[PDB]
RNA sequence: UGUACACACCGCCCGUCGCUCCUACCGAUUGAAUAAAGAGGUGAAAUUCUAGGAUUCUGAGAA
RNA sequence: UAUCUGGUUGAUCCUGCCAGUAUUAUAUGCUGAUGUUAAAGAUUAAGCCAUGCAUGUGUAAGUAUAAAGACCAAGUAGGAUGAAACUGCGGACGGCUCAUUAUAACAGUAAUAGUUUCUUUGGUUACAAGGAUAGCUUUGUGAAUGAUAAAGAUAAUACUUGAGACAAUUCAUUCAAGUGAGUUAGGAUGCCACGACAAUUGUAGACAAGUAACCAAUGAGAAUUUCUGAUCUAUCAAUCAGUUGGUAGUAUCGAGGACUACCAAGAUUAUAACGGAUAACGAGGAAUUGGGGUUCGACAUCGGAGAGGGAGCUUUACAGAUGGCUACCACUUCUAAGGAAGGCAGCAGGCGCGUAAAUUACCCACUUUCGAAUUGAAGAGGUAGUGACGACACAUAUUGGAGGGCAAGUCUGGUGCCAGCAGCCGCGGUAAUUCCAGCUCCAAUAGUGUAUAUUAAAGUUGCUGUGAUUAAAACGCUCGUAGUUGAAUUAAUUACUUUGAAUAAAAUAAGGUGUUUAAAGCAAAACAUUAUGUUAAUGAAUAUUCAAGCAUGGGACAAUGC
C-alpha cells in the first residue's frame, strides 16, 4: 500500500493457571514517510503514536533497520 | 462537663451532658444498659433571639 | 508439551478433553431447557389427569401407586409418585399439585419403572399434612 | 449521563475526607473554582467536622451566609466552596486563623496561625506563557491569574503572596537544594530536601528527596511544592513536621 | 451484596456429623463449664482457630520481617490482656500450643463459678442473667462476656 | 440524522459491526451546503455550545491577496475553471477551498496605477495575460460553508505553471 | 489343564418371530407455525434548500 | 481438619462409576420467647396498567397604581410585605431496569502539539432613546384537555437603537523563545466580517448587586483515541468491495472513508479471521477452597445502554430528552359520536406469569441536589408497617431418625412379597431389627427436613496432578509445515528478578476502640473526675493487586543480535 506499511509485533501472554507464557502477535497500520526509501519486507522498524492519519493508521515510522532478504525484495 | 465548644458564630455553647445516676435544649439522651449512667448532648441558646433564629 | 512456552497447547487439550465430561458436558449442553420436563425449576405445578398403578421390577412385588400430571409452564406430561402410605385417596381430579423431583439415583428412583417426581402439595398442604 | 453530574455518592468521595460509610448517601460535591475535586476541602466539611461549629448542613448555612468566614481575603457565602492548600481561612467573630496544610497521614490538618503571618500565601506556579499583546502573566496551583511578573518567575517554583494587596512579595527558586512538601501520591504531607532530579525525555521527571531523619524516597514532579530555599521554611508546618514515622512508632505510640 | 453493613459468621458446622469419639469429647466440655448447645463450642473453636492462623501465617515468614514484628507483637498482646496465654509465654509458637479450655475458662460464667459467687456451674450462668453480677462499673448478662486481665478482680455481685 | 461515527463501518478484518446504541448527537452531521455564484446568500446555523457558524449558501465577491505586492482587495468572482476534486463543481461555479477561480484585475489593476504609475492590462507571462484577458486566475483558501466567505490569493509563479497547464 | 459356572453344566447365555409401553431417525405432503437477517416495490413524517407572502410594522423596506 | 464410607465377588486385590457427606442460595413442609442487624417481583412476561404522588423556584438588590395591602400604617414616583403574570434558572442531576451488546462495552494505561461548553473562581478589554406584550378590564366558543378567539390599556436586567474608545475570527506574507518535539504561545504588515464593559438594581441590607466579549483555572471533568486483557464452538476455513490506503474537498466542536470525486489493490486469517450460541451488560467484587483452582456477579459503588417497537427533530451550555414534540405499528382511556391524551424498565398498588419475592403509610427533622435563596420543594433521603432470605446475642420445644453408610431398640401390638418403606445395598411369602403405630433414646435446636443448582469430596479434567500390555485409551507405517523443545563454549533490545512511582471507595486481611459480650460502627473516652488537654485527639502504615504500561540495581538462565 501507498505511504503505509503494516507492523507485525511478536509478544508473549502469560497464563497464570499454568505458568506458561504463549505466543500472541498483533498488526498495526503505520505510516511510512518517503523518507526511508530502503525500507523493504521483513526491517526492524521503530515506530510512534500520532494522531489519527487514517481509519486504521495512528503510528509513524521513525527508524528502521535492514535484516536478511528472502529473494522477494518488496520495497515500500 | 466532658468539653466546651464556645461557637459565637452560631450563638450557642455545647457541651456532652454525663448524667452519673426555654434557652435550654437537650437532645441525644440515652442511658446505659441496666440502669445507672445516663448521656446525652446539651444545647446552650444564650439570648432567646437565636433560638428562633437557629432553631428548627 | 510441559515447556515453559507451551501454553497454547496446554489449555486447548484442556477444552477438549473436558467435553467427555458426561456429568459436566450435560449441564452446559442444550438440553436442560428441552429435553426436562420439569427444566431449570426446582419444582413444578401440573393439572392431575390419570391415577396409575406401575408394578415394581423383578426382585420386588407390589403396585406403586402414582398419578399423571400436565404441567403448566410447558404442557407436557408426566408421572408422579403419591409419597408415604394411603397419599393416593388424598389426590383429586382436575386440580393443581405441587411436582419436586426425587433424588436422582441411577436416574429413576423410587417407584421403580422409570418414575422421577413426587407429589408434595395437593392444592392443600402437603400430601403430608393432609 | 447526557451532561454534568451535580451529586456525588458518599462512597466515590475522596478518601481523605473520612466520611462515615453509613452516615448518608450522598457527599457534598465542591463546587468549581480554584482547586480540584479532590484536592479541595468544602467549606461545609471543614466546620461540621474538624471544628464543630455546626452539628448537619443546615447549621452550616447559617454560619456562612452570616458573612463570617474569610478565605483568603476575601469572604466567602458558598457552603460548598473548594478549600485546597495553605489558602488560609480566617474566622473573626472567633479570632482564629487556620491554613490548610498536609500531614503525613495524606489528609488535610488545620495548621493556626497568628494574624501576622495569615496576611500571606505560598503559591507555586504552573506555567508562565506570553499573552496577547507581549504581556507575560503566570498561573498559579492556586488557580490566579497574574499580571505582568519578575522574568525570573519560571514555570516550577513557588511565590509568596500578599493577600490584602495581591502583590508579590517572595520567590523560591525550584532548585535542588530547597525545602519541599509533598501533595501527590504516597508523599502526601512528607517534608525533606530536593538532593536529585532526574528527567525522562518522554514521560515524566523524577524527584528524589532527602527527609530530614535522613530517609530517602522519590516522588514526580508534579507533586513537588517548594515551601523554602536552604533547608529554611517560609510556613509553620504541623506537629508533625513533615516526618513520617516508619509504622512500628505510630503503632507504639498509640498504644501508648 | 445488598446490604452496606457487614455481618459476619461466628461458628462451623464439622464435616463428619456423626462420630463416636467427637460425641462424648464434646460433652465432656459441656459439663465442665455448663454450655447451652454445642453452637457454644464452635464459637471457641472457630475463635481459637482464627487466631492459630494467624500465628501460623507469620511463623513461616522470617524472625526479622517488620510484618511479623508488627503483627506478631498485636496478636501476643491481645491474647495476654484477654488472659488466654500466660504473661511469661512470649513466643508465637505457644499460640499453636493452646486449647479450646484454655478459652473456655475465661467465659464470665466460669470465673464467677470460680471466684465462689455461685454454688454451681449451671448457677452461675442463672446468676449472670438475672443482672445480678456486675463487672466493674456496667452490669453484663451475657455469659459468654470473656474478661480482661484487667476485668478480672473487678467482678462483684449487684 | 447525517451521523458520523464508526459504529455503522466495518472492522479492518472486514467483519460486520454489531449495534448496542441509537444515533446521537454528539456523532451528528448536517446536509453539506454547496455554495454557488450568485447574490449574497448566507445563514446563521447554531452549533454545537451554542457558537454560530455562517454558512455561504451563495456569493459573488471576495477577498483576494497578491503575495508579490503584499496587498489584498475586494473582487468580483467572474468563473470557476478548475477543481481538483471533481468536474461537476465547475459546471455548478462550486465555490470550495483549492477550487481555482477566475476573478476580474480591476481593483489591482487601479492599484498598480495609482502606486508604480504604470498598468498592467518580474512577473510571470500568464500573469500578464490574465490583466489583458481581465481574468486572472486566482486559489480560494476560506472555507466557505463554514466562514461564510471566499478568502483567496493570486496565484503566481510555480503554482500558476501547474494549473495553467490542467487547462 | 480350561472356564464367561459359584443355585456351581439340571450352570450360563445368543438371535429372529408374536404382544404391550417408551425414545429417537427416514418419509409423499411445492406440510405448517413463529422469529430474524438480505433484495426490491409503495412510502407517512421531521429536518436542509428553493418558490409563496395570508398578515403586521415603519413613511419602499423588514418580519 | 491436606479425612472418606456402602454397593460388582464363594471369598481376594484393582480400574471405575452410582449413592452417601459437608457448605453455599432458591423454593417449600413442620415449628417458633426475645433484643440488634437485614435481603425482598431479577430469573418466567424490557408483558399490560386503574388510582394517588414523584420538579420546581422570590431576595433589600429584574418587572408589579392587584380596584391586595382595618393586618404593621401614617403615605403625591412607588410605605414594609406582596397572590397571579412577564423575565431568569432547573427539570440533560437524581430514580428504575439489564432488552441490546463477542474487541463491541468495560478495567488498568497513555494522548489530545486532534476537540471542549454550563456553573464557580482569578484577571483583561446621554439631565438616558424606540415601539408591544402578559397578568389586568371587556365580550366569547367548545362535552371536554395543562383547550382556546377579539378588543382596550400597561412595565423590563424581555426585544431593539444608540455615544461612552479594544478585543476575538478567516486569509496572505513575515520576525521569531517554552517544550522531548512545533513557522508554537507571541510580534509586524493588509484586508474583510463581528464589536463591546445593561440606556441595569438596592435606602437599605461609597459599599454592594447585575451585564457583553476575551484569556486562564475548575478539567487527572466530558468526548474521541493508543497498548494489553474476554465464555463455548472447526457438524463455522476462508472473509471484505467504503472494504485497505493516497490526494483534493465536504461535514463536524474535532481527528478520521465520517461522507464525496479521482487513483491504486489492497485489509484479516490455523497465534482461529469470518460465522454460530449464550437461559452474556463489563468491573470493583461474591461462594467455596492446604497449595493450585472452580463457579457466580440483574442488583450498594464506577462505566455503558434503554424508556412498548423503530425512525425524525425542538429548546438549550449539555438530549437524538421520551414524568419534551412529530409520523408509522401494537395498545389504553374520556366522549355530548363532532373530537381528545397517554406511556409506572420512578415510589405504593393492580392483572397476568411462575416453584419464586413487602404498605395504594408519615415527613423533609439526617445526607444532599435544584431554585430569584439562610426560609420553598425533593415516593432522592429519613422514619414507620410486612418480613424463619440471611448474620449476632440470648430464655425453657420442635424437626428428622433408630439394618448398614450414620449416633440411636436384636422392646411390644397390628400388618402378611399386600399395604408399603427404600437417595444406594436392601427389608417385606403370616415369629418384619427397615411397613403402620405405642413406649424409650439418637442428632441438632428456635431451628430442622425435602427438591434443584454451585463448590469441596474429584489425584473421576490432571499446571501442582491422572491413565494408555491385559480394565477405556499409542495414529498401519514413514515423510512433513506451523507449534513446542534444542550440546559444550566468551572475566543493543526483550524476557527474568529487586526496589519504587502512580493508582476510587466499599469489600478482604489486618491496628486501636468493653456497641454490657458478639455481628457491627469509626466512633468514643481510658484519665485528666473531663469546660483546660492528653489535643492542633483517632481515620490503622490501612497492605493488597493479576495481566499490561513507567523508572531503578543485577546479567546467571533464555530469545532476537550483527
Amino acid at each position: 500500500m501507498k505511504r503505509t506499511i503494516i507492523v507485525r509485533r511478536d509478544y508473549f501472554h502469560y497464563v497464570s493457571k499454568y505458568q506458561r507464557y504463549e505466543k500472541r502477535h498483533k498488526n498495526i497500520a503505520v505510516h511510512c514517510s518517503p523518507a526511508f526509501r530502503q525500507l523493504k519486507e521483513g526491517d526492524h522498524v521503530v515506530i510512534g503514536q500520532c494522531r489519527p492519519l487514517s481509519k486504521t493508521v495512528r503510528f509513524n515510522v521513525l527508524k528502521f533497520t535492514s535484516r536478511g532478504t528472502g529473494d522477494k525484495k518488496q520495497f515500500a | 462537663t466532658r468539653n466546651l465548644i464556645v461557637n459565637p458564630l452560631l450563638c450557642r455553647k455545647q457541651v456532652v451532658v454525663d448524667i452519673y445516676h426555654q434557652t435550654i435544649v437537650l437532645n441525644g439522651f440515652v442511658t446505659k444498659y441496666g440502669g445507672g449512667k445516663t448521656s446525652g448532648f446539651a444545647l446552650i441558646y444564650d439570648t432567646l433571639s437565636a433560638l428562633k433564629k437557629f432553631v428548627p | 508439551a510441559r515447556g515453559l512456552h507451551a501454553a497454547r497447547k496446554m489449555l486447548a487439550q484442556r477444552r477438549a478433553n473436558k467435553w467427555a465430561d458426561k456429568e459436566w458436558k450435560k449441564g452446559k449442553l442444550v438440553t436442560r431447557y428441552k429435553c426436562n420436563p420439569l427444566g431449570t425449576a426446582s419444582h413444578a405445578k401440573g393439572l392431575v389427569q390419570e391415577k396409575l398403578g406401575i408394578e415394581t421390577k423383578q426382585p420386588n412385588s407390589g403396585i406403586r401407586k402414582c398419578v399423571r400430571v400436565r404441567l403448566l409452564k410447558n404442557g407436557k406430561k408426566i408421572t408422579a409418585f403419591v409419597p408415604r402410605d394411603g397419599s393416593l385417596n388424598y389426590v383429586n381430579e382436575n386440580d393443581e399439585v405441587l411436582i419436586s423431583g426425587f433424588g436422582r439415583r441411577g436416574h429413576a428412583v423410587g417407584d421403580i419403572p422409570g418414575v422421577r417426581f413426587k407429589v408434595v402439595c395437593v392444592a392443600g398442604v402437603s400430601l403430608w399434612g393432609l | 449521563a447526557r451532561g454534568p453530574r451535580h451529586h456525588l455518592k458518599r462512597l466515590n468521595a475522596p478518601h481523605h475526607w473520612m466520611l462515615s460509610k453509613l452516615g448518608g448517601t450522598f457527599a457534598p460535591k465542591p463546587s468549581h473554582g480554584p482547586h480540584g475535586m479532590k484536592e479541595c476541602l468544602p467549606l461545609i466539611l471543614i466546620l461540621r467536622n474538624r471544628l464543630n461549629y455546626a452539628l448537619n448542613g443546615r447549621e452550616v448555612t447559617m454560619i456562612v451566609k452570616n458573612r463570617t468566614i474569610k478565605i483568603d481575603g476575601k469572604i466567602r457565602t458558598d457552603t460548598r466552596y473548594p478549600v485546597g492548600f495553605m489558602d488560609v481561612l480566617s474566622i473573626p467573630r472567633t479570632k482564629e486563623n487556620f491554613r490548610l496544610m498536609y500531614n503525613t497521614k495524606r489528609r488535610f490538618c488545620l495548621v493556626p496561625l497568628t494574624a501576622e503571618q495569615a496576611k500571606f500565601k505560598l503559591c507555586k506556579i504552573e506555567k508562565r506563557v506570553l499573552g496577547t499583546g507581549a504581556i507575560p502573566y503566570i498561573v498559579t496551583h492556586d488557580g490566579r491569574t497574574i499580571r505582568y511578573p519578575h522574568p525570573e518567575l519560571q514555570a516550577n517554583d513557588t511565590i509568596k503572596l500578599n493577600l490584602e494587596t495581591g502583590k508579590i512579595v517572595d520567590f523560591v527558586k525550584f532548585d535542588i537544594g530547597n525545602t519541599a512538601m509533598m501533595i501527590g501520591g504516597n508523599g502526601m504531607g512528607r517534608v525533606g530536601v530536593i538532593v536529585k532530579r532526574e528527567v525522562h525525555p518522554g514521560s515524566f521527571e523524577i524527584v528524589h528527596i532527602k527527609d530530614a531523619k535522613g530517609n530517602t524516597f522519590t516522588t514526580r514532579l508534579n507533586n513537588v511544592f517548594v515551601i523554602g530555599k536552604g533547608t529554611e521554611t517560609l510556613v509553620n508546618l504541623p506537629l508533625d513536621k513533615g516526618i513520617k514515622k516508619p509504622l512500628l512508632q505510630q503503632v507504639n505510640e498509640t498504644i501508648k | 451484596g445488598r446490604c452496606l453493613r457487614n455481618h459476619s459468621i461466628t461458628y462451623k458446622t464439622p464435616k463428619v456429623p456423626y462420630e463416636r469419639e467427637r460425641f462424648d469429647a464434646e460433652l465432656k466440655l459441656v459439663g465442665q463449664f455448663g454450655l447451652k448447645n454445642k453452637k457454644e463450642i464452635q464459637r471457641v473453636h472457630y475463635m481459637l482457630g482464627h487466631m492459630r492462623t494467624i500465628a501460623k501465617v507469620m511463623l513461616m515468614k522470617d524472625a526479622k520481617d517488620p510484618k511479623r514484628l508488627l503483627e506478631g507483637a498485636a496478636l501476643l498482646r491481645r491474647l495476654h490482656n484477654l488472659g488466654i496465654l500466660p504473661r511469661d509465654q512470649n513466643k508465637l509458637e505457644f499460640v499453636l500450643a493452646l486449647k479450646e479450655e484454655n478459652l473456655l475458662e475465661r467465659r464470665l460464667q466460669t470465673l464467677v463459678y470460680r471466684k465462689g459467687f455461685a454454688k454451681s456451674i449451671h448457677h452461675a450462668r442463672v446468676l449472670i442473667r438475672g443482672k445480678m453480677i456486675k463487672v466493674g462499673k456496667q452490669v453484663v448478662d451475657v455469659p459468654s462476656f470473656l474478661v480482661r486481665v484487667e476485668s478480672e478482680p473487678l467482678i462483684q455481685l449487684a | 440524522g447525517i451521523t458520523r461515527d464508526s459504529r455503522h463501518k466495518r472492522r479492518a478484518t472486514g467483519g460486520k459491526k454489531n449495534s448496542m446504541q441509537k444515533k446521537k448527537k454528539n456523532t451528528m452531521g448536517r446536509q453539506p451546503a454547496n455554495t454557488r455564484l450568485g447574490a449574497i446568500r448566507v445563514h446563521d446555523v447554531r452549533c454545537r455550545y451554542g457558537i454560530i457558524k455562517r454558512r455561504a449558501l451563495r456569493l459573488e465577491n471576495g477577498n483576494f491577496s497578491w503575495a508579490s505586492q503584499s496587498i489584498t482587495k475586494g473582487t468580483k468572482i467572474l468563473n470557476v475553471v478548475y477543481n481538483a476534486s471533481d468536474n461537476d463543481f465547475v459546471r455548478t461555479n462550486t465555490l470550495v477551498k483549492g477550487a481555482i477561480i477566475e476573478i476580474d484585475p480591476a481593483p489591482f489593476r487601479l492599484w498598480f496605477l495609482k502606486f508604480y504609475g504604470k498598468d498592467i492590462a518580474k512577473f510571470d507571462e500568464a500573469l500578464l495575460e490574465g490583466f489583458q484577458s481581465g481574468r486572472v486566475l486566482a486559489c480560494i483558501s476560506s472555507r466557505p460553508g463554514q466562514t461564510g466567505s471566499v478568502e483567496g490569493y493570486i496565484l503566481e509563479g510555480k503554482e500558476l505553471d501547474f494549473y495553467s497547464k490542467k487547462i
